[PDB]
């Protein structure tokens, strides 16, 4: 319907709400390319599409913000996603990006390497992670919950992802985790958001909106998993490119939401509130440092 | 005494025929921008493209020391706008040309200054 006019489409609250059991996914359009714009990438369509949808959110957005971009890289070895936060984001907006193999990049900072050997001393306002393993997508056998760079992406948002800040987090019907699912519980609100110039197939990234560091829903990763797909077979999306035609407001509006430094004693209902709207960012103002461990080996 | 000269390499290799290096980073853009040459936002006017920066480095996408004494990169982190009748080679473009230092347009692709 008017669905082709947006960036995409988001999983109705309805379909959250399922109890269902996990199936194959069956798109009625796979194998189907959308037509994109003379001479742009197909990630640069993505991400342009996530980036119109996450204007649609109620991200903070403060003064000297940072974004974390895990997964950055391509088989080009340029980095388009990145490209395109950068011109989504405020200027001046801290970007660090990172991929196992090396790639130019746009970035601030990029770290090569295996995502698990990245550390960083500060905490972020936006994760984003289109990290994917092909591997991962096997149709001859059974589709459980994947470990891997999940499991380090839920300890990672949990541990330095501000309170206020976001995530969207590229999932498959084979590139998946429970938990992570069962962390968008920890956000104010959450969704699974599929670009319309990728409408044919089973990808979407998971949006977790203004992080609240503690539960405010038990959510069964499993099931949750199992209503994703549900709504993936039972609806399809008419592939689309429309949206990219409209970039008169694309940037990311400098919000200017207020940064504050408070211990987990002071973080009443009011502040969760402040938080869940959000218009608060709870975190160290410091500097942004990071690092990648590396392992040492002499093969002589 | 001895240094590589890339720029000199990709020149001579565009003058007998190769094809120009790909997977530059076009954005989307609305096209109703400044045209300056290099921006820190996307500022493609009607006539131009505008591409991320460090895909149209010749040093970048070579992987190679930026001839800049630190080191130091004009495009990176920037985005560069290249007229579109050039945009099949946005590396050769922004290897051969130069920037106004005064109206920040491209020579000879916008900068009016020598009117
Ligand atoms: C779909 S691609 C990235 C596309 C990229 N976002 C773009 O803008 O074109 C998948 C990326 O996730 C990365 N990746 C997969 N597993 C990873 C891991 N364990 N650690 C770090 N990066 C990983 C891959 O190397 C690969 O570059
Ligand atoms: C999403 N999807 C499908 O919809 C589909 N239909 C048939 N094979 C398919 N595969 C492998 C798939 O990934
Ligand atoms: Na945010
Ligand atoms: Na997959
Ligand atoms: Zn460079
Ligand atoms: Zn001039």
């Amino acid at each position: 319907s008017s669905q082709a006019w947006q960036p995409g489409v988001a999983m109705p609250n309805l379909y959250k709400m399922q109890r269902m059991l996990l199936e194959k996914c069956d798109l009625q359009n796979y194998g189907d390319s959308a037509t994109l714009p003379k001479g742009i990438m197909m990630n640069v369509a993505k991400y342009t599409q996530l980036c119109q949808y996450l204007n649609t959110l109620t991200l903070a957005v403060p003064y000297n913000m940072r974004v974390i971009h895990f997964g950055a890289g391509s088989d080009k070895g340029v980095a388009p996603g990145t490209a395109v936060l950068r011109q989504w984001l405020p200027t001046g907006t801290l970007l660090v990006d990172s991929d196992l193999n090396d790639f130019v990049s746009d970035a601030d900072s990029t770290l090569i390497g295996d995502c698990a050997t990245v550390h960083t001393a500060n905490k972020w306002d936006l994760i984003i992670s289109d990290m994917y393993d092909p591997k991962t997508k096997n149709v001859t056998k059974e589709n459980d919950s994947k470990e891997g760079f999940f499991t380090y992406i839920c300890g990672f948002i949990q541990q330095k992802l501000a309170l206020g800040g976001s995530v969207a987090i590229k999932i498959t019907e084979h590139s998946w985790n429970a938990d992570l699912y069962k962390l968008m519980g920890h956000f104010a609100w959450w969704t699974a958001f599929v670009t319309n110039v990728n409408a044919s197939s089973s990808e979407a990234f998971l949006i977790g909106c203004n992080y609240l560091g503690k539960p405010r829903e038990q959510i069964d990763g499993y099931v949750m998993h199992a209503n994703y797909i549900f709504w993936r077979n039972t609806n399809p999306i008419q592939l689309s490119s429309y949206s990219l035609f409209d970039m008169s407001k694309f940037p990311l509006k400098l919000r200017g939401t207020a940064v504050m430094s408070l211990k987990e004693g002071q973080i009443n209902d009011m502040i969760l509130s402040l938080l869940s709207k959000g218009r608060l960012i709870i975190r160290e103002n410091n500097r942004v440092v990071i690092s990648s461990d590396v392992l040492v080996n002499n093969e002589n | 005494a001895f240094a590589v000269d890339a720029a000199k390499a990709y020149k001579d290799y565009l003058a007998s025929g190769g094809q120009p290096i790909t997977n530059c980073v076009k954005m989307l853009c609305t096209h109703t921008g400044t045209g300056q040459a290099i921006t820190v936002t996307p500022e493609a006017n009607m006539d131009q493209e505008s591409f991320g920066g460090a895909s149209c480095c010749l040093y970048c996408r070579c992987h190679i020391d930026h001839p800049n004494p630190k080191g130091f990169c004009d495009l990176k982190g920037k985005y560069v706008q290249i007229p579109t009748t050039c945009a099949n080679d946005p590396v050769g473009f922004t290897l051969k040309n130069t920037v106004c230092t005064v109206c920040g347009m491209w020579k000879g692709y916008g900068c009016s200054c020598d009117q």
